[PDB]
């Protein structure tokens, strides 16, 4: 049967009303891209920047009662699903999705990371 | 009820959908026109499936994409020059909503163990030259034998038995009996619908 | 050999006067996190945060004549490493950085590849 | 009191010492050298050497990472009255500091010159810390020989080929242009700054054959 | 009395004024003076005064380096002072050599050429990349302009590891427009595979 999110999103899906022919104009925004990146290396690269967008997203719908159960049962999933269960990977995630770009001093603490966070950017052989 | 089709839908088996509408009978024969928006479209325009049609069907295989986009067709009439408003199908999901032909089984025999050989339906067993999350997880092996059945799982994906054209599945010959009866159904990736369960391919006395 | 970013990768870090004492309170942003993982995947999940920040701040700064030489610099460079190369992922990325989650139709057409979407953020390995 | 003067971090194989001025008071005063590591949980620094009469400080147990810089500060104290502050410049060990040089060994097989370089003293250890989870390391050698009357460098990564390891590198020369007294030199250059270590001192060898 | 052999020299575009004179048991001072090829009118410049060496560097009046100039020397003992071959800096004579490196990446030795250290025709138009190996010296031709694999600061040209050699050996010379002058060949730089 089928997996508990679905249901969840589907339920979301008609609160949003995104089940209309209009929302088939104009390309996609994630479906396409993610297909066009099959190492998983790389799906992680886009994968990432999606999961962090839902998170907005939900993030300013939590206001709303309505939708509350169906927002956290697919958010649990996608912990589950991308965070592969792993508590810290998201508390991570998180944190690094949190970084006020304008805290005049958060942009000095990265400029001064900058060098370092470069020189582990590619992959390494030997770790 | 007045000028406009009613009743749309589309269905789907092995893969290939037909619009259907109704509409009421007068003394003149009208036509009508079915078209295709499939979601992820460049811009926003539809798609003419089948033009000033006489019947009360659409074959729209020619605008089946992906089999798991979402897809919306619309239909209306031609009364002599007196075309009317749009029927609206709702968005359509080939499989979700669709239904599959069964696997093709195979038993056979090698010293100790029954082989199965379990050919994914004919519509994935393609190669894609002619005409996606939208593929099987896991089979339901049913092995009957005496009077009782025991099923067995198997994951297209995660394990080493199946590949692109077949999927495998060893048995003990069980229970001091012979007469071993197979059947398998698929279950899909995403909506988890059940392929056609196929017929018996039993095996020995 | 010097690696050319660094030079200027120290000239922004002299403009934004991060080397100075203070820079060094509060943990740090980066760095630290991205030494919990060194699965390559991981790695990934996390640095594409990393990338999508610095290029926020870059962009907030396209307007300071002063050190935009130093800023394409350190970008081709990023796109060199983390992109290997590649103009697609480069392109694909940024597209999905650039997504008003509050346009009401981009939250409607994301809603609708939600399913699809979570049906693949599952670590897939097969072939 | 008075403020001290001149503050400056220096390292050579990996262990810096901060030196500071000050004028001549009428009473020896102390001082006192902290230090500040980026990365820091809160916000606090840290006391090398809490009221020293010298004017110097052997900071080692303050270098973590040897890539992550570092701020000291240092005072004094006199009478009963200490003073202000002296503030390093930020110091990254890593970009700042100097490394030994390798140790080179050059020698003979048929027909081939074998050179050994191993890898500067501060590197070979079996990691107590007074090279794991730190780019600081040597990434290429930069093998010079002089021969006649002719130089070639020689690159050789210690990472990405298996001439390196732990310990040693080797790289093989064929005895070339007939004649001799081929005269080995050898640097290393460190990941992320590229800073190269001291050049050895060539360690030379003739060859005679027909 | 007056300065002798008087010449100047340059190397890596900085050209030093060098002069003999007699000893004696006074130091003299000497004072060097440069007039570059387009003076306004025909005043000359003090490059160095009242010095007691015998060399100058006169670096700040090498204007074009394409631009003949003409320097003079003169001496002062106590308060006793003393009464064409176009050869262009960056024409003529020899720019050092460029700056190679050689790694690696599966299957392609890569090899990054940094020029030697606006809009004017005194650029590198070829940059004659050698490669040596076993039994084959091997020249590569690479066009700084007309190929986007040079940039402002480098040039790049891959190479496919070759003919089961050991030992690879890239070495390098610019060739300068128009006159094609050839830039210093650098040293070479050898690798291992």
């Amino acid at each position: 049967m089928q997996d508990p999110y679905v249901k969840e999103a589907e339920n979301l899906k008609k609160y949003f009303n995104a089940g209309h022919s209009d929302v088939a104009d104009n390309g996609t925004l994630f479906l396409g891209i993610l297909k066009n990146w099959k190492e998983e290396s790389d799906r992680k690269i886009m994968q990432s920047q999606i999961v962090s967008f839902y998170f907005k997203l939900f993030k300013n719908f939590k206001d709303d009662q309505s939708i509350q159960k169906s927002v956290e049962t697919i958010k649990e999933d996608m912990n589950v699903k991308f965070f592969n269960s792993n508590k810290k990977k998201r508390d991570d995630f998180e944190k690094l999705t949190n970084y006020s770009v304008t805290d005049l001093n958060v942009q000095r603490k990265a400029i001064h990371e900058l060098i370092q966070v470069m020189a582990e950017l590619s992959p390494a052989a030997k770790t | 009820s007045v000028p406009t089709p009613t009743n749309v839908t589309i269905e789907s088996y092995n893969m290939n959908p037909i619009v259907y509408w109704e509409y009421q009978i007068m003394p003149q024969v009208p036509v009508f026109t079915v078209e295709v928006k499939n979601y992820g479209v460049k811009n926003s325009e539809w798609i003419d499936a089948c033009i000033n049609i006489s019947h009360h069907y659409c074959n729209i295989s020619d605008h089946v994409g992906d089999p798991s986009n979402s897809l919306w067709v619309r239909v209306k009439a031609r009364v002599g020059q007196k075309e009317s408003a749009y029927a609206k199908s709702e968005e359509f999901a080939v499989c979700r909503d669709g239904k599959i032909g069964p696997p093709k089984l195979d038993i056979r025999k090698e010293e100790k163990q029954i082989m199965i050989d379990i050919f994914h339906p004919s519509v994935f067993v393609n190669g894609d030259e002619q005409e996606t999350t939208c593929y099987i997880r896991v089979y339901n092996v049913y092995v009957r034998m005496n009077g009782s059945e025991i099923q067995y799982k198997i994951l297209t994906q995660k394990e080493d038995d199946c590949d692109e054209i077949q999927c495998q599945l060893a048995i003990p010959v069980s229970s001091l009996n012979s007469q071993y009866c197979v059947s398998a159904e698929g279950v899909l990736h995403v909506w988890g619908v059940t392929t056609e369960k196929s017929k018996e391919v039993c095996i020995t006395i």
